[PDB]
Parts: C-alpha cells; structure tokens; sequence
C-alpha cells in the first residue's frame, strides 16, 4: 500500500500510532521483511490528490492482520446519533492529501510487507542455485543435475 | 458475464447538472464497493466518490457540495449527480466497482466522455 | 496459563464419517497456525493437514489429498473436521495442535488428544 | 437414523462376575445377528463369541468356550451376557454390535462400549 | 504434576549427556532476557498421569 | 551435615498467608535445586515448587497462582509464600535439596505441620 513519508516508522513490532493501532498493526513476532520507498514522481500532481483513503477512529485496538471494511457509524461520544452522520458521530473514513510541494515527511512512501509463512507442508518457494563458473582443461568436480 | 454500461455523456454549458447512468448487469456487485473515477487527458486517475455497501457514500475533499451520489432505486443505479460543473470536468468518467484492490481486483467500465 | 479442549468421537465405521471439533479458547487464531497430528498406536506423530490464518488456504498430506477437509470459523473458535472415505489402516490418536508461523518448526503446544478406531 | 445402547459395571473381581445387558431398539434381531467385540488396552479388537437369530444356535471362541454365556431374549430386545471365570486377563473394552447375515462380512455398526476391570 | 519434562532447546541433545540448565527459550526475535512471558515459554513442563 | 531446619509452620485460619522457611547448613548448597514437597498423611509426596539455581522458579500447575517461591536474601534462607489456604493444606512440608533426580543421592531435611482451621 502507499503511506505518508512521516508514519513509515510506526509499521514496527510494538510501535504504535495512528495507521498503527487502527489501520494496520504488525505482530511482535514476525519473521519477514519490511520496506519502503518514496513514489513522489508518480503519484502526485498539482491539482490536490484525494486518491488515498485511511481510517482515524475505531472502535479499540486493532488485532493484527485483520481487515475492517464495514463502514458503520463511529461513536467519538455518549450520545446515540443513530447514524445521521451528525456532530459526535462522524463517518470515520478520511483521505490523504498529497501535494509535489510538501516536504519529505508529507510525501507518500510506497510500502510493502513480505509476510514468509513457514509450514510443516513442503517448501515450495525458495532461491536459485550455485551455478559457479566453469574452468576447462582442469581437473575440477562437476556437480550437474544428475550427474555428479 | 458482468458487462456493465456507462451513459449520460454530452454537450452542456457550465451552468447545468449531468445525471450520470452506470448500468449494472443483474449479479452480485453491488453487495462489494462501487466507486467512480475520471480519466482526464494527459494525467493519472483522480477518485472521485466511493459508494459503500452498508448504504453511505464519501466525497473527496476536492469536489465538496458539488456532487452527490446515491442509489435510491434499489436494483441498479450510481447516479453520480454533478450539478454545477466547471471548465475543467470535460473528461472520459468511468464507474469500477472494487477501486480498493487496484491493479489486482479492479474491472474498469467503458467509460462516457462529458464535455462543458 | 493457555490450554486447549478437544471433543470427537471414539469409534467409527470402517466407511463412514464423523465429526470433529476441536474448541480454542483465548487464542490469537487469526494470524496462528492450528493444525491436526495423528498418533498411530506403535510408532511416533505424523502430520495430517494445515490451516493457514493469514490468507486461509489449506495443506493437505500425501495420502488425504482427496479424503479429509476442515472447515474453520471465527464466530465461536470453533475448527472442524469432516472425515470421509474411511478404512482400517486410519487407527490414529488425533491431537488438535496450534503454533505461530512466524517462529521456529515444531508447535507450541497441544491439546489432550481424542481416540478413534476404524477397522 | 440407527443407534445402540449399551450398559454393564465399571470394576468387576477376579472371579466373580457382572450382569451385561445389551439393550437395542428398533432392529430386524430376528433375522441379524448380534455379538460382543473385546478391546484390550494395548492392541486391536477380537472376537468372543456370536450369536445366531435365526435357529438359536451360539458360537464361542477358542479360550471363551466354558466361561461364558449368553442368553438372547426377543420380549423386550435385550441379551444377558453372564460372563463367569473371570481373572486378571480380561481387560478389554466390550463393544455390541450387529450386523446381516445376508451382507458382507464385516459389521454394519457398533455402539458406544463398555469398560470393565479385573485386577 | 510431580514429574517434569523439556519440550524446548535450541539444539538435539548429545548421546549420554544429561541438561540441567533451566535459560528460558525463545521461540521469536524479541529479546526477552528472562521474563518468562508471552513468546517465552519455559523449557520445563509437567505430565499429566490420571 | 545437612541439618536444614524448616520454620514458620502453625495454625493459620483459611485465607490467611503462611510464610514457610528452611534454613539450611552453611555451606555451598547453592548451585544446586531446591524443592518443596507435601506430605499429607496417607498419600504419596507431592511437588509444590522448586527453586532452580537460575532463578526461575517453576510452580505444580495445579497450586498455581496460590503458592509462590521466593529467594531474594541470597545469604542462607529459602522462602515458600503460601496464599489463600484451603482445608487440604493440613500437611506435612518438607523442603528438600536433591529432587527430580533422587531415590539414591535426595536428602529430606526436617519437616512441620500445617493446619488449616
């Protein structure tokens, strides 16, 4: 997804915040990979962008991993509004405002976490191999597919 | 096969109203997202307002208390009224349903072109 | 401090179904690995299935591709088990096991395990 | 649609005896044939006797052959098993099943079971 | 519950070698330093023989 | 050499806390477990908590938050911190050195009774 340049600190294992605590929390054991990087030269422009959309009030903390689409009335005080989109209970969905001439830390960064999932199933997704150079004329091992 | 239609594009003066039309084929699209989108020429996409399943709809903060959208037909209908528009609206609008999980989940329409 | 409740049945027809439902209670089973290990009577553990939380997708072992799935729901914490095409070489102690994926290879703990015969 | 119900003691002395009493409901016993499977505590099941509906006629095993007997009762649906001679080497889990005679050869369905002990 | 028993250790125990320590395990990256917590399960359970 | 004499033992009403101790011989039984053990008449002993040389201390799963072990003296003493006392705590406490690997080489000290009534 794509962030503000300010709150890519608080996607961390205990760190808290606003996108944190009610947009997307990360667990305290995680064993893949965090990373980020700016995208001010392909999505913005000078016209006001409104393109991103973040949510600012729930209901308590927000378990990790979880997906929260419903978009039912927020309850910021006592009064029961019943859902008139008046004052006390406002709809709890805001959007981003991305201009070309904010600062570093209001530029939206573009992130992506790599969750790697291991399971007793058998592995399935890894790396390349070796593949080392070869000398001639040399006695060396060979070590091909199937025939070592 | 959803097939979904756009219609509602023309010629007007900067002083009118447009009454979109984004027809829906007979399926179960509407219990997700539904949202609209302008393509102007020579730029990026630009969201315009989202239609929520539960029956709410949000603005961008950009077009404030100059364009409504609601349903109030109850089998198909993402009327988008955009009463009151400007010199810079003359541009190909589309209606894609799922403007959540872009370049993944997303089905874009055929889109109708409005000029001013 | 955390635990875990079994149910199940104890005999079933070399043939039929039966149904099992393992019940957790205070887990964080949305991102946490829950999974079943059968227990044959003279030798050690042996995997049975997967249920990843983070997407949903479920693993199957090399001899219950086409016989065994289960079906998890968040309402209750509540996992079950429909067992099909049963036979004689099924005799098994079922352990309803749970770990996090994003840590070492064996599980965390298990529970108090149920019995079942099938011959 | 079809169930078993079962009864009996839970700690029996070695060399006395105990009252089984097999109560089915609702089954074809005139022409079925009805008997008692062991499960020791260690190893599979094994037979012990049967019980013939359509003449009368009982079979018993090999080492069951003068220490048991069995008394098939058509008025209400229930055997008496008066199992005497009993020691310290018939730990089992007894099971009451039935099945066809004019079917295959393993048992349609079993019921629950019963647990006795003779230390 | 008068019988314990290790369930976690970092590596397979060495043929005829006896552990007696008791440093708490780490199943996770969080550096724990002994406070027997959440994601620190201690090494030594008990059975249970009804 | 081994003399550890335990002391605190007596009549306590249910709900009160009883500060058992067993002061040992001056000599390097550290290093090494301790344990704690009921000895309520007519059954076998039954663990109550050990006191690992690490310091952590592992408690029996059924007396759990009720019992606690405590060693923050360091020179000679052992503390055993008893909470909420129910009428099946009239026993016999023993605190021993060599668990978990005795029947040849444990040494039960002295023991009191406990009386909850």
């Amino acid at each position: 997804f794509v962030i503000r340049g300010d709150e890519v600190r608080q996607i961390a294992p205990g760190q808290t915040g606003n996108i944190a605590d009610y947009n997307y929390k990360l667990p305290d054991d995680f064993t893949g990979c965090v990373i980020a990087w700016n995208s001010n030269k392909l999505d913005s422009k000078v016209s006001g962008n409104y393109n991103y959309l973040y949510r600012l009030f729930r209901k308590s903390n927000l378990k990790p991993f979880e997906r929260d689409i419903s978009t039912e009335i927020y309850q910021a005080g006592n009064k029961p509004c019943n859902g008139v989109a008046g004052f006390n209970c406002y709809f709890p969905l805001r959007s981003y405002s991305f201009r070309p001439t904010y600062g570093v830390g209001h530029q939206p960064y573009r992130v992506v976490v790599l969750s790697f999932e291991l399971l007793h199933a058998p592995a399935t997704v890894c790396g390349p191999k070796k593949s080392t150079n070869l000398v001639k004329n040399k006695c060396v091992n060979f070590n091909f597919n199937g025939l070592k | 096969e959803v097939q979904l239609v756009e219609s509602g594009g023309g010629l007007v003066q900067p002083g009118g109203s447009l009454r979109l039309s984004c027809a829906a084929s007979d399926s179960s699209f509407y219990d997700y997202e539904m949202s609209w989108v302008r393509q102007v020429p020579g730029k990026t996409p630009e969201w315009i307002g989202s239609m929520y399943p539960s029956g709410r709809t949000y603005i961008n903060p950009s077009l404030k208390s100059l364009v409504t959208i609601s349903r109030d037909n109850s089998e198909n209908m993402l009327y988008l009224q955009m009463n009151s528009l400007r010199a810079e609206d003359t541009a190909m609008y589309y209606c894609v349903s799922n403007w959540a999980s872009g370049s993944t989940g997303d089905y874009w329409g055929q889109g109708t072109l409005v000029t001013v | 401090e955390v635990q875990l409740v079994e149910s199940g049945g104890g005999l079933v027809q070399p043939g039929g179904s039966l149904r099992l439902s393992c019940a957790a209670s205070d887990f964080y089973f949305d991102y946490y690995e829950m999974s079943w290990v059968r227990q044959a009577p003279g030798q050690g553990l042996e995997w049975v299935s997967t249920i990843s939380g983070l997407g949903g997708a479920t693993y199957y072992a090399d001899s219950v591709k086409g016989r065994f799935t289960i079906s998890r729901d968040n309402s209750k914490n509540t996992l079950y088990l429909q067992m099909n095409s049963l036979r004689a070489e099924d005799t098994a102690l079922y352990y309803c096991a749970t770990r996090s994926p994003f840590g070492d290879y064996a599980f965390s703990y298990w529970g108090q395990g149920t019995l079942v015969t099938v011959s």
